[PDB]
RNA sequence: GUAGAAACUGCGAACGGCUCAUUAAAACAGUUAUAGUCUACUUGACAUUUAUAAGGAUAACUACGGAAAAGCUGUAGCUAAUACUUGCAUUAUCCUUUUGGAUAAGUAUUUGUUAGAAGGAAUUAUAACAAAGAAGUAACACGUAAAGUGUGUAUCAAUCGAGUUUCUGACCUAUCAGCUUUUGAUGUUAGGGUAUUGGCCUAACAUGGCUAUGACGGGUAACGGGGAAUUAGAGUUCGAUUCCGGAGAGGGAGCCUGAGAAAUAGCUACCACAUCUAAGGAAGGCAGCAGGCGCGUAAAUUACCCAAUUCUAAAGAAGAGAGGUAGUGACAAGAAAUA
């Protein structure tokens, strides 16, 4: 037969997972769920390769058995669970709170965050659709369906969801002053103010983004996540602050020590 | 029999109630030191009233002697040791004894005893 | 040859091994489900009547009902067919079976008594065996006891002491889960009213 | 209470592993479309035309058997289940205007008549009227804060995928120049079929379609690509083989279950081989791991283990010749004694 494949070879795994060639033949195929396998990491490599809490898959299972870890403040016990582009992880035994972000090299890193910070989730709406009775639902990058969204919300907006109740708090638009984070390209992880939105009829609409240092980079509109307005980002960013530095002069900061 | 226990990359893991780290065994010009001595030393350095709550593994003596790298795991208690350690590591530490090593002949017997071919 | 006479009402049976073909000649040319007077099998069998229910031919292949031949045939076997134990779900196999019509080929034969004879047979109509285990459903227990909805029946157990457990009870856990799912319906309805309502004010 | 042989039920066995015979615009690659579709597990939303809890019938089991033999099974008697099958409030809208009366009640899907958040473009979402109408909305199980979980379920969405699909890209050969078209070839119309579009198939109709920019053929000791060797630069040659895609399970064909198979350690038949047989009949598929014969210039152990990697499960605890570990190993590769 030719049903769905259920194995993932290590060298076939996504590169940002950082699975060593010599450390086994297979990679943990993430279970289906909120995020795509390509743009998410499983909990096995979240608690085994990044936090180094576990030394093995069985240890990851031992962690998950005790209902300690929560993803979007609800208990998750699946080892191959997609974490996602941006979302909160709570380790209750060790009290600590993470948000999955991209570093400027496009790799998923758990950003330490505070308990008060760990109630806001930025969800990028992807589809707005009205069902029976003219009720409007927004399907977000996370994969949730939020009904009775505000009519002002558009397709590429972002919403600040309250984790415990799943309700929108405020929405952010996509003006040329709105700061965004890039999601999958060469410039994955950068944060910038949107230079402009070059819209072309029938193909990918391109958007140009200004870094903090006035460096312009363009990207496909699908690879953009509005993170704040022109004042400040609505989330704490990882230590790089979403600024990508030229390889030639990153060496200068590496050498100075 | 004196040495130096250089503990590196130490972190606390309440999730397994353990403490991860790696060891450097500075024992210049003298043979590799047995594991009981380093167990005793680690208990002394971390104020532990016992010795059986810790597991040492992955010991390599490096080239030219006088050094050894390994990994250690403290545990909150022996109950945590038994809960979070595999059978082979418990047998290494001597906490239990090795289970019967009949091995892969059970795989033969399992399907030799096709169900309802054996009334039992 | 080894005729197996059953007694369902007494829940007990007996086997007679005979070699005279003239004795069982009346049995011949009788399909499954035929009634037949077991008079020539034995003297103490006079007055009994036997219903033909099954058999095995000389090589042991069973007799199936629908096949109306005197010999062996091969045919596909489905999931619901009577003479097949499937290997896996949906697995159909072709097997050789013996026809329902009986002839001088039956290495075994299976009948049951339908109307009583004029004699007693040791171990056939002299003793009996019950269900060997009591009903497990509370409806069946209530049918047996006619106690209706008066009191519990876990003090009405059949033991070998040791008692079986009763299905479809009235346990307070069952009542509590029922009422909790009701309350779930109610609270979900209420919160749906409120979150449909609050939509309207921000709609302006 | 603790467990629990067996068995029924559930899920998986459609993944993995192997091989490269087939295959020359096919497969594959990059690039699109699916506004022409299906999609289990998982995730998020969330539902409509006796009730202090409904029905029979079966396995396991018990007794009696048949056969040389097989993962064969006959009869009789019992019993459950989240197996199989029946079946128990309510909400929304109009108004004098917290509050009172009044009005109305089918999820998908199909047909007819209409109105019309987004997309690039709608016969879109949705809404109204008129007809049909599946399947369901818990007669099920265990227990966390100093109410929870499991299992099952209608639809939408997401996800893991799949099938089709656009454009472009291949070796040698003209001592292969005209091919295709009754037998579907090219297209129109109508329908059937499909999960969906489509000559995919059928009926009628028209005579189209491809070709020296190489059609149609023939050859390939041809699976395609990522890649390999040799490269100053151009090139030439190789790629069975770690990964991806395809195809196959001796050769063909057919089919059940299932979300998913034209599955092959599933079934049915023929062809070729081939095993047991008491001669009546049974059972087979190493291009899985070892291993044997044969073939050949040409290729290892009938080993140990689930410790790692990861998958399946009723999901810590069991399995896994996947995989890892060692054995054989002057295939290659690196360091480096014989002072």
């Amino acid at each position: 037969g030719k049903g769905i494949k259920k194995h993932l070879k290590r060298v076939n795994a996504p590169s940002h997972w950082m699975l060593n060639k010599m450390g086994g033949q297979y990679a943990p195929k993430t279970s289906s769920g909120p995020h795509k396998l390509l743009e998410s990491i499983p909990l096995v490599i979240l608690l085994r390769n990044r936090l180094k809490y576990a030394l093995t898959f069985d240890e990851v299972k031992m962690i998950l058995i005790q209902k300690i870890v929560k993803v979007d403040n609800k208990v998750r016990t699946d080892c191959t669970f997609p974490v996602g582009l941006m979302d909160v992880i709570h380790i209750t035994k060790s009290n600590e709170y993470f948000r999955l972000l991209y570093d400027i090299k496009g790799r998923f890193v758990p950003h330490r965050i505070t308990n008060e910070e760990s109630k806001y989730k930025l969800c990028k709406v992807k589809k707005i659709l009205l069902r029976k009775g003219r009720l409007s639902i927004a399907v977000t990058h996370d994969g949730r369906s939020i009904p009775y969204i505000h009519p002002d919300v558009k397709v590429n907006d972002t919403v600040r969801l309250d984790l415990e109740t799943g309700k929108v708090l405020e929405h952010l638009k996509f003006q040329v002053g709105s700061l965004v984070m890039v999601t999958a390209g060469h410039s994955v992880g950068r944060v910038g103010v949107i230079s402009s939105i070059d819209k072309n009829m029938g193909t990918y609409d391109i958007i140009h983004v200004k870094d903090s240092r006035n460096k312009v980079f363009a990207t496909r509109l699908s690879n953009v996540f509005v993170i704040g307005d022109n004042t400040k980002p609505y989330i704490s960013l990882p230590r790089e602050k979403g600024i990508k530095l030229d390889i030639i002069e990153e060496r200068r900061n590496r050498l100075k020590a | 029999d004196q040495f130096t226990i250089r503990v590196k990359k130490y972190m606390s893991n309440p999730l397994l109630r353990r403490k991860q780290f790696a060891l450097e065994i500075l024992h210049p010009n003298k043979g590799s030191v047995a594991k009981k001595e380093v167990k005793e030393r680690l208990a002394k350095m971390y104020k532990l009233n016992n010795v059986n709550t810790i597991v040492l593994f992955g010991f390599k003596t490096l080239f030219g002697g006088g050094r050894t790298k390994g990994f250690g795991l403290i545990y909150k208690n022996v109950d945590a040791v038994k809960k979070f350690e595999k059978k082979y590591r418990l047998v290494r530490e001597g906490l239990i004894d090795k289970e019967t090593k009949a091995g892969r002949r059970a795989s033969k017997e399992l399907k030799n005893r096709r169900k309802k071919v054996r009334g039992t | 040859m080894k005729l197996n006479i059953s007694n369902p009402l007494n829940n007990v049976q007996k086997s007679i091994e005979i070699d005279d073909e003239k004795k069982l000649l009346p049995f011949m040319e009788k399909r499954i489900g035929n009634a037949v007077p077991g008079d020539s099998i034995g003297e103490e069998f006079t007055g009994y009547v036997f219903r033909i229910t099954g058999g095995n031919d000389k090589q042991g292949f069973p007799m199936i009902q629908g096949v109306l031949t005197n010999n062996r045939v091969r045919l596909l076997f489905k999931k619901g067919m009577k003479c097949y134990r499937p290997r896996k779900k949906g697995e159909r196999k072709r097997k050789s079976v013996r026809g329902c019509i009986v002839g001088q080929d039956l290495s075994a034969l299976n009948l049951t008594l339908v109307k009583k004879g004029v004699n007693e047979i040791p171990g056939l109509t002299d003793k009996a065996v019950g269900k060997k285990l009591g009903p497990k459903r509370a409806s069946k227990i209530r049918k047996l006891f006619n106690l209706d909805k008066s009191d519990d029946v876990r003090k009405y157990v059949i033991g070998r002491f040791i008692k079986p457990k009763i299905q479809r009870l009235v346990t307070e856990k069952r009542l509590l889960r029922k009422r909790n799912l009701l309350q779930a319906k109610e609270k979900r309805r209420l919160e749906k009213k409120q979150q449909l309502k609050e939509y309207k004010q921000l709609l302006n």
